[PDB]
């Protein structure tokens, strides 16, 4: 941990000249206010004002005034600063009256965690699995369409291809304070994955943001381009951000039950049922972009139907074989483009809603591949995820459970942002249309 | 079921 | 502070070889007289004569003789001089008889501050928010039309886009003696903002001039071009110089009133009413160029109507949420192309005139966006800012309050300069006309 | 003249394959409906329907249905058609109920001529003086900035500079049925003027439209570009369309009065007074574009003040020395970009309004050049023409006399078109601004 | 309004 | 209503 | 005022 | 009259 005096001590010792007061907007982009070290005490006194309307993105209408409340435990010094050391602090957004801002994603996650604690659950242990692609750049420094390598699942090419920009990223993250579990080459060419050790929800989301920033910076250093686009290329695997979750009550995993056949407590089953019922409503948050639904197509391990299994091609919810204190519920819908705070908040709220109502878990899907017809699917009661952003937005609007998780202020602005994005997307004439038509017609 | 893995032949 | 002996001591110690006796003309351009260190005592004795007619710009008709009276508190040594150290002093212009020159903008601001002190207000605390654009240069060293980056509001770019040059500017300013509050990326690409801590009006204007000079020099060092042009590009946000003002009487903020519903004293309300009443007359000074009125167009957060609010799209006057000793009135008309001394002088004079006549504050504008018709606007008594430089000049001439603030000598020369500029602009045939016409007709 | 049987006879004899049913929109652009010769009888029966909303330009809101009523006297066969002969007919726009469309400029001129005939004036004899520029084209066929020659006033360069595309245009117009008076070189390099003999107002406007089309076509044939843009270049003379008018009552010139000192009847003086009174209101019609007011600047013989004289630099109204049946009133405001029908209609309506109310003619301006101050100008009661399109539009709206000449339907659409054009123009950032600023600021 | 705000799509 | 009509300025 | 007339020298 | 100073526009 850290204290004010500790922060000042390292800042003087490390010769830190500039401090980034980092926060996140509704779209998951990392925003910051640069600060000279002479303002560190003022920042630590929670007295820095900024617009605050920058959270709304490009749909902001009026300028507000909000305070930055830095979190002392998030202090870190970037290793690449070299000459002039630059540090960062992750801050919460507070209204001038003293109450937290309702539109801050971090505050939303904190509020959902608080109402979880109100039910006796001390913490939510989250381990994400973000995947990314590496692209070669051109002379101008822009990404091309060529992958950095052509490796496969768990491939090993020590020279410049298999690891490439994965060893140095892990080394820098380790120096930065990360707990890295393992790294490997992903299924698609040029795709890599780095796993962290499990942490609490807020820490996990902060680590996801920092990891994305660090990966992008290090890839840029090596003349490469790192992207967390859900589906950068057609015909190859997309990138997912599978989230492993387990509820804890005083160092006790409430998902574990040795007496159960699958080692799953009734609490875990209610959690899974709640996540399953609200999946279509959550899709607009866990899959927020237009490109997110190009990944949710059959044949690339991405989930396309709302179901759970212990072993299947692509279930919405998967249960890893680990038991005991490591029994987990893995949700595979999210892509790395999702906002970590909002995604974790909506998943936790759906699970808590399932727990509260003693919801009944549907039967798991067996090795029955979904080659079955739609009549078989809705006969067996297997729902499907939304086919595009428009359906997800409509389900989001109609939902009363996870809209409460978002809150009244953030829901309207998120809906406006996504509606504008979809409207701009739907009126474009793509090259595919000019290839199919313009000669035939 | 398999498409992105068979990309080695494509 | 500094004294004559102190200045001589640092000049000998720092090996200062050249001294710039800096002053400002009516157009805000920084002018100087270069001096060898052997003439420092003569300069400090207020004995240096120069033309003085250079204040009038290109409309000067006859050469005069005027003395430079350096301000010892403005002494600073430039950091980039390296080999031969160069220092600067900001000087006031005095007639040979001993009286200050009536056409000196710094003297104008000093006179307005003196007549403010005559009402019991010891100081006027000013915090400006100047914004600037960064453009890439060509081989010859001329600015191209391409921005240095493509970031957004409060965007994070640790590589060399948003920061890098910005960090270097902040570092240089800290050495100079600038108390930097915070720096951040602005809405438009290549647009950046650096904020200083609040200071007295004369010091604030001196800091604005020095800041512009330093930013331009540092940007040139990195092969970039920095501009404070109000609207360098069509379709993107312009650059403003929002000025935060508060009147002080013996380190007591007279704008504060805890008993008031908004925490605003009657003095502050009278000040704001006075500023609103004379806004159209001040527009020619706070928005002095032709390009200034291309910024004052709807849809880019620049004010277009004379009104005040605590939360709106783009009010003329905005009142930040801070209270206590930091209660402020923010005027958002000025652009960085304005003369800081003249702009602060006219704003303070308008506020004092409102205080003296005890003008009634008009009702604030609510979230009612100005999509309302012109009939609705003039039914509610909402005036609009001048549409171009000609209207502003006519209002300036017709005004008897802020023309007195300018004084008889400076008003005539400013009017001549702006009339010549507008006449040159209005007879040009632009490429837009040749694009619309020359084929259709 | 011509009849239906005559038209069919020439169409069969001349092997005409295609017929253009020509009309004009509110902006003066020539629009047409192409017709195969097999539909000539249907066209001559006044049975062809078209949109009719195309008159409104780009501000049309809904599609209508309107009939084309060809004018048989306007029949002509283009000479350059060669292989497949193409003919044209100028048509009036009629509503399906049978009444003429109120928004048709030709119908507007016809209605004003009818209300003139109601006062006993059988015809209005009009002779225009349209001037145009010739520009050299590039390989792609686009106009460059280089003039075709460098001649002067009434210069003579037989080889390729003096006449060039002026002899051929006159020859083609003569073969087409025009009555050409003379042609000569104008003020600026590449500027030429061709004058026709006087005709009735409707015929004069039809001839102006046909002349513009023919000049453009012939210039394109010789690899040149012909433009009627009022001020294509800065610093050189613009192009005007001085209109000579005289009212006739049974082949008697009512403007003539041998007993008068100037040979001017009281009717002519009332006409000129009426034109002078409403000049600022008519400016938006006779000078319709933004570029029109770059021509109305001093020093290039374009009128800038509302006054009349028999000999002056640039009077608004000039009276030529010819007397008898050729006594005329020359109005020099219009540029060739103006709509001929609308311009003639508003000028005639203003003159008739002056006649009806018996307005008193102001004193003519002597050789007193307008170097006099603005105080001298408004002391003598000399009004000035609007400085830009916005002022002209405001005067147009405020006017009740010539707005009646336009009518209710056409006025609203013309105002919308010009408001959109001005709004598009005023928000542009021109290269002149980037040259003055972006370095100094 | 938000004209310059929507420049990311343009 | 008029978007494709205003393309002459764009 | 002769401005466009004196263009031969300019 | 004061033309040597107006060269900035020229
Ligand atoms: N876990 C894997 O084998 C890869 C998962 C796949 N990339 C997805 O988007 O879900
Ligand atoms: N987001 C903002 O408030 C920026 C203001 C804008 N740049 C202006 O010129 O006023
Ligand atoms: N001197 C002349 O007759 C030319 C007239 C001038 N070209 C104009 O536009 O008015
Ligand atoms: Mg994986
Ligand atoms: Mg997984
Ligand atoms: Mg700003
Ligand atoms: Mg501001
Ligand atoms: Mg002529
Ligand atoms: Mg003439």
């Amino acid at each position: 941990s850290y204290t004010r005096e500790d922060i000042i001590r390292i800042a003087e010792e490390e010769n830190v000249r500039f401090i980034r007061l980092q926060f996140t907007d509704l779209l998951g982009t990392i925003k910051n206010v640069e600060i000279p070290v002479s303002q560190l005490e003022k920042a630590l006194d929670n007295k820095m004002m900024f617009d605050g309307s920058s959270i709304e993105g490009y749909v902001r209408i009026e300028e507000s005034d909000m305070y930055l409340y830095p979190d002392l435990d998030t202090w870190v010094v970037f290793p690449w600063v070299t000459s002039d050391r630059v540090a960062r602090l992750i801050c919460d957004i507070y209204k001038p009256d003293g109450s937290p801002f309702a539109g801050d994603p971090r505050g939303i996650l904190k509020r959902v965690l608080k109402e979880a604690e109100e039910l006796g659950y001390t913490s939510m242990n989250v381990g994400p699995e973000p995947e990314f692609f590496l692209f070669k750049t051109d002379e101008k420094g822009d990404p091309t369409t060529e992958l950095n390598d052509q490796g496969g699942y768990f491939d090993l090419a020590p020279m410049d291809l298999g690891e490439n920009c994965r060893r140095e990223i892990v080394l820098k993250l380790e120096e930065m304070g990360f707990e890295i579990e393992a790294s490997h080459h992903e299924v698609a060419p040029g795709q890599h994955e780095i796993d962290f050790k499990y942490a609490d929800a807020v820490k996990a989301a902060d680590q996801i943001q920092t990891f994305k920033l660090v990966v992008k910076t290090i890839a840029r250093q090596h003349g490469l381009h790192a992207t967390f686009m859900p589906k950068p290329l057609f015909g190859v695997n997309g990138s997912g951000m599978h989230c492993n979750q387990s509820l804890f009550k005083d160092n006790e995993n409430v998902f574990y039950d040795e007496t159960d056949e699958l080692g799953l407590s009734q609490t875990a089953r209610h959690y899974m049922a709640g996540i399953l019922k609200h999946a279509r409503a959550m899709a607009a948050i866990t899959n927020p972009t237009v490109n997110s639904y190009k990944r949710l197509v059959p044949g690339y391990e991405a989930p396309c139907y709302v179901a759970w299994s212990a072993s299947n091609r692509s279930p919405m919810i998967r249960i890893p074989a680990s038991r005991g204190l490591s029994t987990r519920v893995e949700v595979r819908n999210p892509d790395p483009a999702a906002n970590p705070y909002l995604a974790l908040a909506v998943m936790l709220r759906a699970g808590l809603d399932g727990i509260k109502r003693q919801m009944a878990l549907p039967a798991p899907i067996d090795r029955n591949i979904y080659v079955m017809s739609e009549e078989e699917r809705i006969e067996e009661g297997i729902p499907s995820l939304p086919a595009d952003l428009k359906e997800a937005l409509s389900e989001l609007i109609r939902s009363e459970v996870i809209s409460d998780a978002l809150g009244d202020h953030a829901l309207a602005y998120f809906y406006e942002l996504k509606e504008i994005e979809w409207d701009m997307y739907r009126t474009q004439v793509h090259q595919w249309e000019r290839d199919q038509y313009l000669t035939l017609y | 079921l398999i498409q992105g893995e068979l990309s080695r032949f494509f």
